């Protein structure tokens, strides 16, 4: 995240970091009940890579995380990584996570759900704090952004915006390389709900130019559907 | 789901 | 490809097109041989993709083409979505390919061959030839382009430049959005021999900064090691 | 392999 700033350790509860087997953080991730966590197709998962649940500073030495095996993954079949449209992964742990205070899980929307274009929102990850940076952020970062109405969002990104993507931001502040699949969130009647997953943007992270996001009303069906199944 | 035990404080509202 | 010239038909017979099942192209490939082709990680692509050789006009349904299915997946391992490092992913075809005049196997390199600074070599693809266009040209461009050695792509692009990646381009002419997976081929003892995998770059496909290519001498013995084993 | 049957023809080589 551009021009974030560092989070409250354990204030966004859900959120994961998806490493790879050494401990290099890659995406970001939402903890949407004790099994399963939902993130971008375009990260890549695969089921060597773990989850990381509770941390907040990747270089402390002690914090209590928990490092949870992937047992599945469940892409999106209509994802499209040129168009990235449906830009959303689920993945169900072959160990459950352990709720307390610092890991929880974030409400999902109903398919009906409206969420006002102006609207202040939240985005948090470890990804990119600039685009020529080398590494990731030890600790995690929030950013708070309006949402954009797709008609505005057009304005910067022509037809390239479809109907299951969301935009946010373009107000001094962008997500990064590193926080796709991480959560975009707005509070509902009291709880942060699940708006956008970070999906893609310009690769300078430009914080005059809106961020893209996977929208989960457009998707939660298919979530549903697929938690019901497996 | 939604509420940390732990409360978010942002400079943005 | 953004300012490069329409192709011979025909005339890089290695060449595929990976689309989803409605003809929706997404990504490039070359064919290694009869039954495997070689392309890029971050296409995502999966078993209900499909090959097709032997086309140069996507808009022409009278051309002769083969669309093959695939019978497995071989992502590298070490791909790593947030670096975009080793991004190589191997695919088997369930069908062999037929060679033909317009359908057949570029070479590839073995992992002690130099490449030169400065030789000129050839990229090409279906990709977008303007980075604000909404769809992919039909006929398939082709751009010249000379190598770039990792100390001077440093310079525009700095740590983010890895030993498994090689730069190409910055003069006038790059790769975009969708040419992805296809082919950076070098001519070595006469013949054209794939050096580079189409990577990563710029999102405004910029001309006067090179584009990011999956350095395939690095990878090679993983190609070689999954053929022997599969 | 790296021979095509169809000559290529570039402006830029
Ligand atoms: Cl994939």
């Amino acid at each position: 995240i551009v021009n974030g700033e560092e989070a409250v350790p354990g204030s966004w509860p859900w959120q994961v970091s998806l490493q790879d087997k050494t401990g290099f953080h890659f995406c970001g991730g939402s903890l949407i009940n004790e099994n399963w966590v939902v993130t971008a197709a375009h990260c890549g998962v695969t089921t060597s890579d773990v989850v990381v649940a509770g941390e907040f500073d990747q270089g402390s030495s002690s914090e209590k995380i928990q490092k949870l095996k992937i047992a599945k993954v469940f892409k999106n079949s209509k994802y499209n990584s040129l168009t990235i449209n449906n830009d959303i992964t689920l993945l169900k742990l072959s160990t459950a996570a352990s709720f307390s205070q610092t890991v929880s899980a974030v409400c999902l929307p109903s398919a009906s759900d409206d969420f006002a274009a102006g609207t202040t929102c939240v985005t948090t990850g470890w990804g990119l704090t600039r685009y020529t940076n080398a590494n990731t952020p030890d600790r995690l970062q929030q950013a708070s952004l309006p949402l954009l109405s797709n008609t505005n969002c057009k304005k910067y990104w022509g037809t390239k915006i479809k109907d299951a993507m969301i935009c946010a931001g373009a107000s001094g502040v962008s997500s990064c390389m590193g926080d796709s699949g991480g959560p975009l969130v707005c509070k509902k009647n009291g709880a942060w709900t699940l708006v956008g997953i970070v999906s893609w943007g310009s690769s300078t992270c430009s914080t005059s130019t809106p961020g893209v996001y996977a929208r989960v009303t457009a998707l939660v069906n298919w979530v549903q559907q697929t938690l019901a199944a497996n | 789901c939604g509420v940390p035990a732990i409360q978010p404080v942002l400079s943005g509202l």
